[PDB]
């Protein structure tokens, strides 16, 4: 019964950058994936950049070296980093947390959801 | 008599409650060297004299253990032996006479216990057992030497006197089939919940992760549990005996072995997996491969093979001693002899390793969780309870039998076979316990309730 606060999509020049920013509003397992993934028009929800709670990241092969993903020290907000944008980067970007706190299985938790629209 | 129903009122099934058939030479209550069901061999402290004395009764070189015929002959003759002793007396015989069958059978009780002589001896009591006095001389026999020694029994001879009855005796029957029907509802659970799971994970694609292969791979061995060793084990148990053949159940014996190993190290393998999983999720995900964790689980299924089918079906893993070779030679036994070799390292193998193995790791995870870039939660205690059950049943369940199973083999066993094949079966029942545990997953949930329609 927990919250993702996700802010900073918008409208985008090609080539400009972008911030988007997701905040976990409740008690989450200490162990903890916290990622972003996104839906292109007509393509299948890809995984953008995620990041483990032991600091560790983790991007998409389309994103590797424009995007860089981080997170905050205390209130488990992660922030993406957007540079260099593209055309095909115009997708819905959601939010995501992996819950480690079963061990044997993880919980999802899932955002609202942000468009996110690059000027071809 | 018409009388084919369970449990006819006798002398012989009473005695054998109260004795108990065991086939080495074993010491009583008192100390004295008793064989068979309740056949004292002599008064002498020296083993060797028992020896001398049962190889005298039995006709041949016994080396300290009969088989079940010469058991039941023995006891027979004993019996006869204490009826015709009763008979023979003045004391016993006017008070047999005067007594119906059940009661009869209780002085016939006494005196296959403490001699014709002895039972004798009590004046008053059969006094008042030939006046029909049957509550004065129950209170009468609680006051003697014989109370004090065996309680228990006494107690039961005594209240067989007092009733005339046989409730003393009539409520293990119950506990006959009261078990029964739980070996019945545990083969049925296990069945029920590892066909569920296994199905589960084969028909929907979106519980194919190598988690669920190892899920996968357990399900099976406790299916195979649950399928084989269970159901052959119960007929074992409660026929009393053993009616397939050695090689059946030396085979058996090999399924028990392979099912159980696989199923811990398999378990060992779903902690490590997790722990990888969970503290380094991207390379976990990058490493192992579904091929990889395939080879895992041939390496696994390898491993429980070595340890089972290879030192039993090749002799390796029998015992010297004389029980054992009586009873890998009598086709009706089918009784779990090891020597200390096969017991260790099938201990070591099965268990401890994975028991070790799986309690460092769980302790990595709970110690790297609190170093993590981070106000005392809720969720961490869950986490906590959760895995508090996971390696609590785990060790709940298999922990008692392979201690017991390394201490029965230190030394001569002091441990009884029915606690040795209790902890066995408090062991089986994790089979059936394991899809409650491994299987909580949305995912699993969602499969479970499509597959039946709830
Ligand atoms: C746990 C529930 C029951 C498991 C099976 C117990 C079998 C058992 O008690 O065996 C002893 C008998 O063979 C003595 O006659
Ligand atoms: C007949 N019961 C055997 C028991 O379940 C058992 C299973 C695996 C072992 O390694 C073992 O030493 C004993
Ligand atoms: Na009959
Ligand atoms: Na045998």
């Amino acid at each position: 019964q927990v919250q993702l606060q996700e802010s900073g999509g918008g409208l985008v020049q090609a080539g400009g950058s972008l911030r988007l920013s997701c905040a976990a509003s409740g008690s989450i397992f200490a162990l903890n994936i916290m990622g972003w993934y996104r839906q292109a028009p007509g393509k299948q929800r890809e995984l953008v950049a995620a990041i483990h709670s032991g600091g560790t990241t983790n991007y998409a092969n389309s994103v590797k070296g424009r995007f860089t993903i981080s997170r905050d020290n205390a209130a488990n907000t992660v922030y993406l980093q957007m540079n260099s944008l593209k055309p095909e980067d115009t997708a819905v970007y959601y939010c995501n947390v992996k819950d480690f706190g079963a061990i044997i299985y993880d919980y999802d938790y899932w955002g609202q959801g942000t468009q996110v629209t690059v000027s071809s | 008599d018409a009388e084919n129903l369970y449990f006819q009122g006798n002398i012989f099934e009473m005695l054998r409650i109260d004795e108990g058939l065991r086939l080495k030479i074993y010491k009583d209550t008192e100390g004295y060297y008793t064989i068979g069901i309740g056949h004292l061999l002599t008064k002498s402290p020296s083993l060797n004299a028992a020896k001398s004395e049962l190889d005298k009764a039995i006709g041949r070189n016994t080396n300290g253990v009969i088989t079940k015929d010469e058991a039941e002959k023995l006891f027979n003759q004993d019996v006869d032996a204490a009826v015709r002793g009763i008979l023979r007396n003045a004391k016993l015989k006017p008070v047999y006479d005067s007594l119906d069958a059940v009661r009869r059978a209780a002085l016939i009780n006494m005196v296959f216990q403490m001699g014709e002589t002895g039972v004798a001896g009590f004046t008053n009591s059969l006094r008042m057992l030939q006046q029909k006095r049957w509550d004065e001389a129950a209170v009468n026999l609680a006051k003697s030497r014989w109370y004090n020694q065996t309680p228990n029994r006494a107690k039961r001879v005594i209240t067989t006197f007092r009733t005339g009855t046989w409730d003393a005796y009539a409520a293990d029957e119950v506990w006959v089939v009261g078990m029964g029907i739980v070996m019945s509802l545990i083969v049925l659970a296990i069945v029920f919940g590892n066909v569920l799971v296994i199905t589960a994970i084969a028909k929907f694609e979106r519980l194919q992760t190598v988690t669920n292969y190892f899920i996968t791979s357990l399900a099976c061995a406790d299916l195979v549990m649950g399928l084989a060793v269970v159901p052959f084990g119960a007929a074992h148990i409660l026929t009393k005996t053993w009616t397939f053949g050695n090689f059946w159940c030396e085979f058996w014996t090999s399924i028990d072995v392979l099912c159980v190993t696989a199923s811990i190290e398999t378990l060992c393998v779903i902690a490590v997996d997790r722990y990888f999983a969970i503290t380094s999720p991207f390379k976990y995900q990058s490493l192992l491969t579904k091929n990889k964790a395939r080879v895992i689980i041939l390496m696994v299924w390898i491993v429980s093979g070595l340890t089972s089918f290879l030192p039993i079906q090749m002799h390796w893993y029998r015992a010297t001693h004389q029980e054992a070779i009586n009873c890998y030679a009598e086709e009706t036994c089918c009784d779990f002899f090891t020597n200390q070799a096969y017991a260790i390292a099938s201990s070591i193998v099965s268990f401890y390793v994975p028991l070790v193995i799986m309690v460092f790791v769980y302790s990595r995870v709970f110690q790297e969780a609190k170093r993590q870039l981070q106000k005392f939660a809720l969720k961490e205690h869950k986490a906590l309870k959760t895995l508090g059950i996971i390696m609590g049943t785990f060790t709940l369940c298999w922990l008692p039998f392979f201690i017991v199973n390394i201490v029965h083999v230190i030394q001569d066993n002091l441990i009884r076979k029915e606690v040795y094949i209790l902890l066995n079966w408090i062991g089986y029942v994790n089979s059936g316990f394991n899809p409650l545990i491994y299987c909580r997953s949305p995912d699993f949930r969602i499969a479970f309730q499509e597959l039946l329609c709830l």
